[PDB]
């Protein structure tokens, strides 16, 4: 799945009052239990990469917010390698957990799919 | 989407300091009680429910298949097993 | 299915050889032998073994050889290519008690006695179920059950109902060590000997399992000691970040 | 004479009670059943295999080690 | 122990020699042992026990 | 420059085993591709040298069978070894598509290799298959003559294709001598396809449990990989020596003992053990050839994987419905493992249904619903 | 935290007898343990293994 | 009499059926019975009836 379409889904959600009101606090325990802010991970540290479209989103990002995610990931293979969690600064607070990737990839995705649909364009 | 020693394909890394000690000046086994103990405990609490919940549920059914299998065999299960037939 | 469709499950005996460090018992596998000879070689083969295989095992070099020379075997046909006997030798098998299988079954009401170098393998149990199915044949089956002609009720036998009839009973043989021949010796010494038949290795097996066990178990040991050797300083590293 | 004769008898006699009275019942009434006239033209035919495995089954467990200990 | 290591561990042609010598012992005492261990917990059970009556 | 690099076959070995750049955190379920590698090393010296003394005539290959165990030196051994390897190669094989299936390898970049995959395993049952017929015993008869009916099943052909596959009208000694020779070659063709994943793989490198890229921090294969593959490899063969010395027939049939009688059929057919789920999704569909297709489906729908989850994530590290998810359609294949060598009588018959259902459902429905709510859970649980 | 000229902590770790030829001496006494015990296990296997190729029991009868 | 003959492993049952026996097997009605046919069906010839002897 793309991240637009992700993004798209969670915002008719958060539209609607009733979906919000049983959705949100659903979302907010399934990260939690999810546990990747124990490695000191962001959500978006998680995403695939291996793709074109992610790995021009990452070569947008600015230089420090790069050099930060290189850190995390280091940061993350050495607990997982040593059996461990972070604990105190090391642990994502929830303040902390920006989603600083998903406007790069937004803008990467609206392109490709703009320039899908233009190839597809026909003169009436 | 891996390239090689030099290239390996890495975004640029920049202001991280790694440091770590040769292996005959370390003491592989430091601190191996601890780890096998508490480590243990703490790794294993934590992933119990994901094991217990299918393992449980699914010995459950096929206990309760098995039994009435058995049953249906017996004399007593005569009438019920010419109705299962 | 029913459980008389399946046969009465055997108890678990404890034979000599159950045990990871245990042979056979010996003296009992000759004991056994003898059974063998005596009452169950009337009807049933064991075409897997041959004299070679009870030397030092039951029995020494000299009496494996006259148990083979008091036979007669098909020799190479003669100069004039007429048929010929000789005498066994060791290399010969122990030779079964009929030429077919319809010699065979002429002789048991229609069933066939099966060869039995590997039953110990072939049925579930093993030395128990041989146990169990010559020393379980009730005096009277159970009523209501009806046998088919030429058939005797044995509840360790799957249906009920086998071919064979009961054929140990005290003092059928005389063993040759002054043990008292009661049906249930004989039959833990046959059930013995029958399984030695099938898995004549075991013994052999087992002395070099416990050889590969503890080197296995060293080397696992060490194994795990040279892996966090080698491993400790991934496992130690530690890292200061100053961010750009 | 044979170990397992005796001791097959005291296991039935003690920890196995229950069970030998079941089949002792079972054949009483499967007996008296064949004796009744119509029997041959039956749908069902009860027999004592059931019972008797429960009380074999029974006897199996408290003799089994005992009679190998006396041979 | 500068002694030890020196003569058999610094060079690898001795490292590996001592290896291999340690491991023909290895072989051939632990082959007796297990053998003079199997005859005794299985005493009076081998062809080799009985033998005697034949 | 080192000569393991410039030399241009000593580098193809040193790309795989010794510079090879491995993520620093795999966990122990990485070490089942090197023990897959053993099996497969095992089952090659242990068959060659089983084929040197085995007879494939059908009068005679039975027998050759009893000669090893009997005459030739160590032949219990090499037979013993044999015939448990085969257990432990599909123990192992089961746990290398499972640490796959959890943490997400199937997907991209990894496709080729993962649908490789789907053929080794194929090619793994085919090659036991035809092995366990060779023994000749009654379990080899029966189960080659119930397997090969099932082609019986291809509309229009099917009984031509079996006559054509037994070389007569019944399992018997063509049938025999040309499994022998095609169990022979099959294992030299499961090794290549073996290294072709390999190859597919090394252009992503291994996954890791994290299921994000290690690009940022490798380790070289030797000497961190091989050191750590050496435990795993003592305690197989921990277990193979306690089946091997200690419990030789404990993964048997007995009826394998009795030799082969196309008259008497034996109480119950089933394949070996772990070909057993297999069974049961067959048994599951009344029809003989919605059977036959329902069980090929079964490993072939291992190809969607990488469709049917749409999640933006790998792996099923952080995730813990997908978690819940996988244990139960695990211990559902392990249910239906049993469920395929029971009688055919109630209640096993729905309920062999009902998993069947389940397992399909796994990967059509369940996993793309859940993988998608989880995307959703993700952002709106970290805004 | 900031200066990486102040190492971090490694001494739940350090050996205080690190460069002594005892240290290294108990570590290479580990591995050639391990080489020996392979050595022997080869040796028995190899040994045992390819015997099945020597005359068989019936042929030497 | 009735014999069993091997072919392709599987047994065959060999009936030499006398005149009464193929009269009680043209007896029973065809409705009431699992797998409907009649003996003309089975037999090419009411004296020979030739069967594959494995239980169904
Ligand atoms: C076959 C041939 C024999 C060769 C043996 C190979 C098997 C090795 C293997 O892959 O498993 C070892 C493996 C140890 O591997 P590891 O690299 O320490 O951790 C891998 C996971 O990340 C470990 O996950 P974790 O860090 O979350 O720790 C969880 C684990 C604790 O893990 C251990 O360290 C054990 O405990 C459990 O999950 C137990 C389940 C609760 C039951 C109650 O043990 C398990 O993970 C068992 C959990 C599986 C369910
Ligand atoms: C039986 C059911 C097993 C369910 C496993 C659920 C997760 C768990 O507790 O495992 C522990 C671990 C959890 O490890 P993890 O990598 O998710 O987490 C490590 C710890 N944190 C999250 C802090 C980083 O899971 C494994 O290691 C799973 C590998 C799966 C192998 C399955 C083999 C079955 C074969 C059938 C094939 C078809
Ligand atoms: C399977 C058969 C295994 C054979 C190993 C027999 C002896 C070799 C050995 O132990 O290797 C030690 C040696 C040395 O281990 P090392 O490489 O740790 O020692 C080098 C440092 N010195 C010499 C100072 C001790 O390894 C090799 O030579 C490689 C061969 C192993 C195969
Ligand atoms: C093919 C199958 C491979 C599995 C091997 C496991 C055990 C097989 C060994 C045979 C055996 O019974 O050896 C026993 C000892 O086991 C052991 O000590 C062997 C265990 C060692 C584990 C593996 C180490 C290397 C083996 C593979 C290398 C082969 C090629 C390399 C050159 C005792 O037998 P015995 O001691 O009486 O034997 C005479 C020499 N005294
Ligand atoms: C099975 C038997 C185990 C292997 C026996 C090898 C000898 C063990 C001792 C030798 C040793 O430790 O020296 C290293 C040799 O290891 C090596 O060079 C090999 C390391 C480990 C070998 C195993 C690799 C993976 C095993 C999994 C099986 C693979 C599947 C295929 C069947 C040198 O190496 P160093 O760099 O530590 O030297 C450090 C400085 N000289
Ligand atoms: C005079 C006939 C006869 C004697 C004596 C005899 N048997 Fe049998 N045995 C048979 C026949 C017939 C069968 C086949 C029974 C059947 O399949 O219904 C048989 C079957 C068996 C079976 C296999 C039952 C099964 O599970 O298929 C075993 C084991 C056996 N005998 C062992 C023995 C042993 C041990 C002895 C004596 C120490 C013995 N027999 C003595 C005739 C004999
Ligand atoms: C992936 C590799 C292999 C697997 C999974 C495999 C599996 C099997 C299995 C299940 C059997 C039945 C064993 C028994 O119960 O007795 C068997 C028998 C046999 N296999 Fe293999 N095998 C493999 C490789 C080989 C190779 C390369 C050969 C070379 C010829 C071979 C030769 C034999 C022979 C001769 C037998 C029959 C004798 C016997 O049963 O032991 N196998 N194999
Ligand atoms: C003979 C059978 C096989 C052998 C020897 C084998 C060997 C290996 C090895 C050595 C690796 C790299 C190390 C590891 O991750 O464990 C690996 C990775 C892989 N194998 Fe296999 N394999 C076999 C069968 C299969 C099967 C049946 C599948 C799939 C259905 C499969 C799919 C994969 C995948 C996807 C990976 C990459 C996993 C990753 O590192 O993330 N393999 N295999
Ligand atoms: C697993 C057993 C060991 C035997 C090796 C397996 C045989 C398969 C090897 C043939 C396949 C070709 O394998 C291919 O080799 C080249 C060099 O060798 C590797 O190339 C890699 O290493 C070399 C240097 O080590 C670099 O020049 C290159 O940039 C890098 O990608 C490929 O990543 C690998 O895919
Ligand atoms: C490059 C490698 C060099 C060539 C390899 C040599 C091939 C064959 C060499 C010897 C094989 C037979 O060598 C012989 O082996 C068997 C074990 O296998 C030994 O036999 C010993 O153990 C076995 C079981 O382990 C017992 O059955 C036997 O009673 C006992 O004497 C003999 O004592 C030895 O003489």
């Amino acid at each position: 799945a793309s991240i637009t379409s992700v993004v798209k889904t969670s915002e008719l959600i958060l539209k609607s009052p009733l979906l919000s009101k049983i959705v949100v606090p659903l979302a907010k325990t399934y990260v939690k239990f999810s546990g990747y802010r124990q490695l000191g991970f962001k959500m978006n540290d998680l995403i695939i990469e291996e793709t074109p479209n992610m790995q021009l989103a990452l070569r947008r990002l600015p230089p420090t917010e790069s050099y930060d995610r290189v850190y995390r990931l280091i940061r993350a293979t050495q607990f997982s390698l040593s059996h461990k969690l972070a604990t105190g600064n090391d642990i994502t607070k929830p303040e902390e957990d920006d989603h600083y990737l998903i406007p790069y990839i937004l803008d990467v995705e609206a392109e490709a799919f703009e320039k899908d649909a233009l190839d597809n364009l026909e003169v009436v | 989407y891996m390239g090689w020693w030099g290239h390996m394909g890495s975004p640029p890394q920049k202001g991280i300091a790694g440091y770590t000690i040769s292996p005959f000046a370390a003491r592989p086994f430091a601190g191996v009680v601890h780890a096998a103990i508490f480590n243990t405990f703490r790794r294993t609490k934590n992933q119990a429910l994901f094991v217990i919940l299918p393992v449980s549920f699914f010995y459950y059914v096929w206990t309760q298949a098995s039994e009435k299998n058995e049953w249906l065999y017996t004399k007593a299960g005569r009438h019920e097993l010419a109705k299962a037939l | 299915m029913t459980a008389a469709e399946h046969g009465l499950h055997p108890a678990e005996y404890p034979w000599p050889q159950n045990g990871m460090l245990s042979t056979f018992d010996h003296a009992s596998l000759r004991r056994g032998y003898q059974v063998y000879k005596e009452v169950c070689a009337a009807c049933h083969s064991l075409d897997r073994i041959a004299w070679r295989n009870l030397v030092g095992v039951t029995h020494t070099t000299d009496e494996a050889k006259a148990f083979a020379e008091e036979l007669e075997y098909d020799d190479e046909p003669d100069d004039e290519g007429n048929p010929r006997k000789r005498p066994g030798k060791l290399a010969d098998y122990i030779p079964g008690p009929y030429p077919n299988e319809q010699a065979a079954r002429a002789a048991n009401q229609g069933a066939l006695p099966p060869d039995l170098s590997l039953i110990a393998k072939a049925r579930h149990g093993g030395a128990d179920y041989i146990f169990a199915l010559l020393t379980g044949y009730p005096d009277e089956p159970p009523a209501g059950v009806v046998l088919a002609p030429g058939m005797n009720y044995n509840p360790y036998f799957p249906g009920g109902g086998i071919g064979m009839a009961r054929t140990l009973f005290d003092g059928v043989v005389e063993y040759e060590d002054g043990t008292p021949a009661t049906t249930s010796q004989m039959a833990k010494d046959v059930a013995a000997f029958l399984t030695w038949a099938a898995e004549p290795e075991h013994d052999e097996r087992k002395k070099l399992g416990l050889k590969a066990i503890i080197v296995i178990s060293a080397m696992l040991g060490l194994s795990v000691y040279i892996k966090k050797f080698k491993w400790s300083p991934i496992k130690n590293r530690k890292f200061i970040y100053n961010p750009p | 004479p044979d170990p397992a004769i005796a001791l097959h008898e005291a296991a039935a006699e003690g920890p196995c009670h229950d069970f030998k009275h079941h089949f002792d019942e079972c054949v009483e009434r499967v007996t008296k059943a064949q004796e009744a006239e119509d029997y041959d033209h039956a749908e069902y035919k009860e027999d004592c295999v059931e019972e008797f495995f429960h009380l074999q089954h029974c006897i199996n467990d408290n003799t089994a080690d005992k009679l190998f200990r006396v041979l | 122990a500068t002694t030890f290591y020196n003569v058999f561990v610094k060079r690898n042609s001795a490292f590996v020699a001592t290896i291999l010598a340690s491991a023909f012992v290895f072989d051939m005492t632990f082959e007796t042992a297990i053998d003079n261990f199997w005859d005794r917990i299985n005493a009076g059970k081998q062809w080799k026990d009985i033998r005697h009556k034949y | 420059m080192a000569l393991r690099k410039k030399n241009s076959l000593l580098n193809m070995a040193n790309s795989y085993v010794l510079d090879s750049p491995q993520p620093s955190n795999l966990n122990y379920f990485w070490n089942f591709g090197s023990l897959l590698a053993l099996c497969l090393v095992i089952q090659l010296a242990t068959g060659i040298t089983l084929a040197m003394h085995y007879t494939s005539h059908a009068s005679l290959a039975f027998d050759s069978v009893e000669h090893i165990m009997r005459d030739v030196n160590f032949g219990w051994f090499i037979r013993y070894a044999h015939a448990n390897t085969a257990s432990f190669f599909f123990i192992c094989i089961y746990a290398h598509m499972g640490r796959n299936i959890y943490y997400g390898s199937y997907k991209t970049p990894r496709v080729l290799p993962w649908s490789i995959g789907v053929i080794i395993f194929l090619l793994l049952i085919i090659t036991a298959f035809m092995g366990y017929v060779l023994v000749f015993g009654q379990m080899s008869l029966w189960g080659a003559t119930v397997i090969c009916n099932l082609v019986s099943a291809i509309p229009w052909l099917g009984e031509d294709i079996v006559h054509f596959l037994w070389g007569g009208f019944s399992v018997g000694n063509p049938t025999l001598q040309r499994f022998f020779a095609l169990h022979y070659l099959m294992p030299f063709v499961l090794a290549v396809f073996a290294l072709l994943h390999l190859i597919a793989l090394h252009t992503a490198g291994s996954s890791n449990p994290l299921g994000i890229t290690s690009n940022v921090d490798k380790l070289s294969m030797h000497p961190y990989y091989s050191f750590k593959d050496l435990i795993t490899v003592f305690a197989f063969l921990l277990m193979f020596t306690l089946f091997v010395f200690f419990s030789p027939d404990k993964l048997g049939h007995p009826d394998n003992y009795i030799p082969a009688n196309p008259m008497v059929t034996p109480a119950s057919i089933v394949p070996e053990w772990y070909l057993l789920p297999f069974y049961a999704i067959l048994r599951a569909i009344p029809d003989k050839l919605g059977g036959v297709i329902a069980m090929v489906a079964a490993i072939l729908i291992l190809l969607i994987l990488p469709i049917v989850d749409r999640s933006i994530i790998r792996g099923n590290a952080f995730k813990p419905i997908s978690k819940l998810l996988f244990g139960f359609f695990i211990c559902n294949f392990l249910l239906l493992g049993v469920l395929g060598q029971v009688h055919i009588e109630p209640p096993f018959i729905v309920l062999g249904q009902i998993c069947t259902i389940f397992y399909f459902s796994y990967f059509l429905i369940l996993l793309p619903m859940v993988s998608t709510i989880e995307n959703i859970f993700f952002y709106i649980g970290s805004l | 935290g900031k200066s990486t000229y102040k190492i971090p902590d490694f001494t739940p770790y350090l050996k205080k007898d690190r460069n002594t030829d005892a240290n290294r001496l108990f570590s290479y006494f580990m591995i050639g343990s391990f080489g020996m015990l392979s050595a022997a296990g080869a040796k028995a296997t190899v040994q045992d293994f390819l015997s099945n190729m020597s005359a068989s029991a019936d042929v030497l009868a | 009499k009735n014999v069993i003959i091997k072919w392709r492993g599987k047994p065959i049952f060999i009936r030499h059926r006398t005149s009464e026996e193929i009269e009680e097997a043209n007896e029973v009605n065809v409705a009431t019975l699992r797998d409907p046919q009649t003996d003309d069906e089975r037999v090419q010839k009411p004296e020979w009836l030739v069967m594959i002897g494995v239980c169904t």
